[PDB]
Order: structure tokens, then sequence, then C-alpha cells
């Protein structure tokens, strides 16, 4: 579970209100928010690898609960 | 020979007229005792007519000669003698009650909706809804769609089916999902638990307001929710 | 190492681009591809609206890019910047502390208090 797939985000984010925005819940170790180089902006979805396992799954319960702007946020396993 | 003279018939009513407009002004005992009208289950819109009753016979007869023919909202109206739920709200209007029949992940439905363990679905969201597909909520304080927990700690042949929402096995929570139609690819990935026994057309409506990306047209919030025990 | 990188030509200070000065350079090189605006608000410009620049430690030392690693202590559960509370929306519990009522203390910070919960919270700071 160590890491989560999120999608569903408005470019504004970027990889530090994941970082801040994750570790809220528990701390994201490896942060992975792509950045499209050809016409340089974010399609929103993210991968985040833990710790350990019981964080994410902690993060699986917990996780789905973050909008961001104004809008809903997929957090699942991977 | 009966004494059912206690419900009023009102006829004529306009379409802004209801259980309240009537009872804080109808023709017999309408506001009274209890009042019956047309109600839908997403539509919730009442026709023109409905049924008052009065705490006494007396005051409906009474009632009656007068609201005769009488005059409401610049109109002419006539009188004459005549398992859980989830109460749903679209956007600012009350569509109407699902009813559902649901072990352990019955009882953790069944808490939810009453709030006995001291949380649960009142006052959440449908956040992900997909027209054909289903109707996703259950993210109570979370308002996404994986998100929210259970009793016990954090953690398909056709239409009106409650199924669990999931992020891999072993992964059950709060949310859920009501289907919109047969779902098989989902079989042996998501726990189906229950089935709607009335207010499939409720669950229409919810569906109604959905995207083919799950993003909800309007909230579908949950109103209340409860038992029948 | 900077080879395709492309960068600003000069980040000037709030004290020089409150004087006027810039915007003047810039008309002067547009007409010429004089302005005399004044003498004593560069003065205080220079004494009394002087800002005191970012400085560094005495260990920090530069590293090779050092503009991709814009690292900042730790913002730890509780503590969130103001924007994300834009984007969130809520006006002055984060609302997922609201779940972290349900579900239970997070594995990952298990000394965490977070307000009205077991931490009985005033601006932005939300728990400790």
């Amino acid at each position: 579970d160590a890491t989560v797939y999120v999608g569903g985000l408005d470019e504004k984010v970027s990889e530090p209100l994941l970082w801040e925005l994750f570790l809220q819940a528990g701390p994201v170790v490896n942060t992975h928010m792509p950045k499209d180089r050809v016409t340089g902006q974010h399609q929103g979805y993210g991968f985040v690898e833990f710790l350990s396992e019981e964080d994410a799954d902690y993060a699986i319960k917990i996780m789905n609960m973050i909008k961001l702007y104004g809008k809903p946020i997929r957090v699942n396993k991977a | 020979m009966a004494t059912t003279k206690r419900v009023l018939y009102v006829g004529g009513l306009a379409e802004e007229v209801d259980d309240k407009v009537l009872h804080a002004a109808f023709i017999p005992f309408g506001d009274i005792t209890d009042i019956q009208i047309p109600l839908d289950y997403e539509t919730e819109k009442h026709r023109g007519f409905a049924f008052v009753e009065f705490e006494l016979a007396e005051d409906a007869a009474a009632a009656i000669d007068n609201m005769n023919e009488s005059e409401l909202f610049g109109r002419t109206i006539r009188v004459n003698l005549a398992q859980v739920y989830m109460d749903i709200k679209i956007g600012n209007k009350p569509a109407g009650r699902i009813q559902m029949l649901l072990p352990m992940t019955a009882e953790n439905f069944r808490c939810l909706c009453t709030h006995e363990k001291g949380f649960g679905f009142k006052g959440s969201s449908f956040h992900r809804i997909i027209p054909q597909f289903m109707c996703q909520g259950g993210d109570f304080t979370n308002h996404n769609g994986t998100g929210g927990k259970s009793i016990y700690g954090k953690k398909h042949t056709g239409p009106g089916l409650l199924s669990m929402a999931n992020s891999g096995p072993n992964t059950n929570g709060s949310q859920f999902f009501l289907t919109c139609d047969k779902t098989d690819w989902l079989d042996g990935k998501h726990v189906v638990f229950g089935e709607v026994t009335e207010g499939l057309d409720v669950l229409r409506q919810i569906e109604a307001q959905g995207s083919k990306d799950g993003k909800p047209k309007q909230k579908v919030i949950i109103a209340d929710c409860g038992e029948y025990v | 190492g900077k080879r395709g990188i492309e960068k600003p030509p000069f980040e000037l200070p709030d004290f020089i681009k409150r004087t006027g000065i810039q915007e003047m350079r810039e008309a002067l090189q547009e007409k010429e591809e004089k302005i005399d605006i004044d003498y004593q608000k560069l003065h205080d410009a220079f004494f009394k609206w002087q800002t005191k620049p970012k400085l560094t430690i005495h260990g920090d030392l530069y590293y090779e890019g050092k503009e991709f690693e814009t690292r900042l202590k730790e913002k730890k559960p509780g503590d969130l910047s103001d924007e994300l509370r834009i984007s969130l929306g809520m006006p002055v519990p984060p609302p997922w502390l609201i779940a972290m009522q349900r579900y239970g203390p997070p594995p990952s910070y298990p000394n965490l208090k977070i307000p009205g919960l077991n931490s009985p919270l005033y601006g932005d700071v939300f728990g400790t």
C-alpha cells in the first residue's frame, strides 16, 4: 500500500501542497506529481511512497478526505 | 355508514401550494394532524390537490363549507369529502427517500445510518456519480471517493444494489455505491450487501446529476438517514 | 551543469522597484531601440524604506543546483499554508480532522494532537 494514486487536481496545486497536504495525514517520503513538459502543465494525478505499509493503509482509510480546488481527490492503493 | 369525515379533498391547487402552504392555510383541518400530497422521490413536486386531516369531524365540515370554492394563490380551489433509509436533497430541493434492505458489512452500514456509534452518513454527499454505472457516497466527512471509516476501525446483477467501495482487497471503510445498471465487471472485487426496496426513482434523480468523469452537476446530500426498528 | 536552464534576467528588490527607475529605464531602452523623477525619493528608498535581504547561515554552502530543492523545515499534521486553505475554502478544524475523529489517530505521526479531539487552536494551526 506504500504508494497511492491521486486523481482530479488543478495545476496551481504542485508537489509542495501535496507534500504539505498528505503529511497532514502522515509523511510522504517519496512524492511524484508529474510535470508535463510539452505544454508545461499538470494533468493532476499523483503517486505517493511512504515509510512502510501501515502509514498507507490508514492512508486508504482517512486519505480520500482531501478536496483540491473545491474539487474531489482520488486516493487508492498501489 | 362511516366516520371518515376528517380527511378533506382540496382541488385546483397551484404548482407552489404544498403540504406546508395548505397547513398554514388549507381547506378544513389540513395543516393540523396530518397531510397527504403527491410527492416524488427526486422531483418532489406536488400537483395541485391533496388531502388534509382534522383533529375532529366538526372542524373538517366547517373547513369545507368555507374553503369550498375559496380563493388561494389567486385561484379558486375546491373542497369536499375525500431496513434503513436515506432522505436525499439535490441542490436546494428534497428529492425523496431511498429505502434499503441490508453480517459485518450490513452492521457497519446500519450503524452509519443510525449514527449510534457517534458518526455516520447524515449531511454527507454522493461525491462521484457516473450515469449508467453507479452513485458513490459515504465519504461523510470527506466528500472525495474512498474516504471515511468503519465502525470497526479504518478498514452486481442490476440497478439498485448496495456495494462497498474500496482501494483493493480488505479495505472496506464507509464508502459505498448504489448501482445504476448491471455492473458485473465488479463481481469478486466489491462486496455487495443490500438492495433498494423503495425509491429507485430517487436513485435515478441522483444518477441524473452524474457526468462521465463522475463530477456531480449539483450537490447530492443525505439530508437524513436512519433505521426502521 | 546549467546548460539548458533558462532563468530570468534580474530580480530587483522592492526598494528599487518602488522608485520608478525600472519603468523609466525600459522607456529609455524602447526609445533607443531624461526622466528626472526625484532626488529625495531615491534617498528615502535607500535609507528609510530599506529592506533587509534574506541572508544564509554560515554552514549554508552553495549546492550544485540549489534551486529545485526549496526544502523548508517540515510543515507537519496540524499546520498548513494559507493558499491551500483557500483551495480548501474553510472560514476561520480543517475538515478531514473531522474524519481523524472516526478512523483514528494517524499511524505515521503517533504523538499527534489535533484541535478539539484530544487537543483542547487559534489562526492557522489546528494541531501540534
